[PDB]
């Protein structure tokens, strides 16, 4: 079926640059229009540009002309975004989509983020549960991931082996402007004494993958 | 110029919702060319209805669209938990320009109260190596997602140092949310017990830990 992957998303500063990537398969990527649309976070969607299936006909929101740039090359079945003179405001997903009647394909996005602020990588600290194994019933232990930035992290167990009992939080914006997260596991506590448990995190703005082994205390 | 939709429209289970989107002569009262698409958390928008009244294969009768004038409607019939989700409507506007509504949230109605779950964790012996503490006090699993937040020490109370989330849904359409207690060391090893105290509908839960 069909599929549009986009990449090129980062953290960039303001007034800075990037180039997105839509990578098509699935369908004659030379006969369809294509487009981009945005969406900031917690916002609504918000038509960005389109380009005619030769490549003719680009169009563009008026917040976006004069500085980004739609193109595509049809023999690498690729389209892209050039986004000059970014601006905070420019904070957003970003999808790819193709223009048809009748259906409406689109990506899964990419994050830009436009900001003054640097990424920041988390520190990982192991959250031991209370209960031995003795105790019985059941055992919550986790992972704390604290002060990072931009969002997101990413967090699995077991190099993602362990997933059911698995709840990561929403994060919470400190008022340092930095994030963290905990993600919690709750596992029978007869299985602490045998049973490993490692929480893997993931940064990828800070490129930082981290493996914490979760211990009773 | 935005398409203008309701910004929340609210309804109970097996009912039916009609959203408006009104545009101008130039998009809505231009073409046929309304979509609608609908936005679950952190996914793509996925279109329900084009053309003003098509359903893409796949999509349930209940939903329909219409449209007169500059106003087009999405209707939800049998309203399900599943339909609480953004919607959006959108319009060709000529020249390649496409124009998006503002849009709607819908929040569906009646699940039963559920009350929270609450897992607190003390400073790991790592983050105290590092000259610094955090209390984790989880909070799940609760319905309505309204909570009150107290932390205590030895029972007098502590505000300073507590940043606590906004509740949010869940994949289980239950709330979560957390709270963080930043201390020294010192202050962690300085008392007896903290405690994390969650009230929820008139009543509180609490948890406690010590060093």
């Amino acid at each position: 079926e069909v599929q549009l992957l986009e990449s090129g998303g980062g953290l960039v500063q303001p007034g800075g640059s990037l180039r997105l990537s839509c990578a098509a398969s699935g369908f004659t990527f030379s006969e369809y229009a294509m487009g981009w649309v945005r969406q900031a976070p917690g916002k609504g969607l918000e038509w960005v540009s389109s380009i005619g299936s030769s490549g003719g006909q680009t169009k563009y929101a008026d917040s976006v002309k004069g500085r980004f740039t739609i193109s595509r090359d049809n023999s690498k079945n690729t389209l892209y975004l050039q986004m000059n003179s970014l601006r905070a405001e420019d904070t957003a997903v970003y999808y790819c989509a193709r223009l048809a009647i009748g259906d409406s394909y689109w990506g899964q996005g990419t994050m830009v983020t436009v900001s003054s602020a640097s990424t920041k990588g988390p520190s990982v600290f192991p959250l031991a549960p209370s209960s031995k194994s003795t105790s019985g019933g059941t055992a919550a232990l986790g992972c704390l991931v604290k002060d990072y930035f931009p969002e997101p992290v990413t967090v699995s167990w077991n190099s993602g082996a362990l997933t059911s009992g698995v709840h990561t939080f929403p994060a919470v914006l400190q008022s340092s402007g930095l994030y963290s997260l905990s993600s919690v596991v709750t596992v029978p506590s007869s299985s602490l004494g045998t049973q490993t448990y490692i929480c893997n995190v993931n940064h990828k703005p800070s490129n930082t993958k981290v493996d914490k082994r979760v211990e009773p205390k | 110029s935005a398409l203008t939709q309701p910004a929340s429209v609210s309804g109970s289970p097996g009912q039916s919702i009609t959203i408006s989107c009104t545009g101008t002569g130039s998009d809505v009262g231009s073409y046929n060319l309304v979509s609608w698409y609908q936005q679950h958390p952190g996914k793509a928008p996925k279109l329900m209805i084009y053309g003003d009244s098509q359903r893409p294969s796949g999509v349930s009768n209940r939903f329909s669209g219409s449209k007169s004038g500059n106003t087009a409607s999405l209707t939800i019939s049998g309203l399900q938990a599943e339909d609480e989700a953004d919607y959006y409507c959108a319009s060709y506007a000529g020249s390649g320009i496409y124009v998006f509504g503002t849009g709607t949230k819908v929040t569906v109605l009646g699940q039963p109260k559920a009350n929270p779950t609450v897992t607190l964790f003390p400073p790991s012996s790592e983050e105290l190596q590092a000259n610094k503490a955090t209390l984790v006090c989880l909070i799940s699993d609760f319905y309505p997602g309204a909570v009150t937040v107290a932390w205590k020490a030895d029972g007098s109370p502590v505000k300073a140092g507590v940043e606590t989330t906004k509740p949010s849904k869940q994949s289980n359409n239950k709330y979560a949310a957390s709270s963080y207690l930043s201390l020294t060391p010192e202050q962690w090893k300085s008392h007896r017990s903290y405690s994390c105290q969650v009230t929820h509908e008139g009543s509180t839960v609490e948890k406690t830990v010590a060093p």
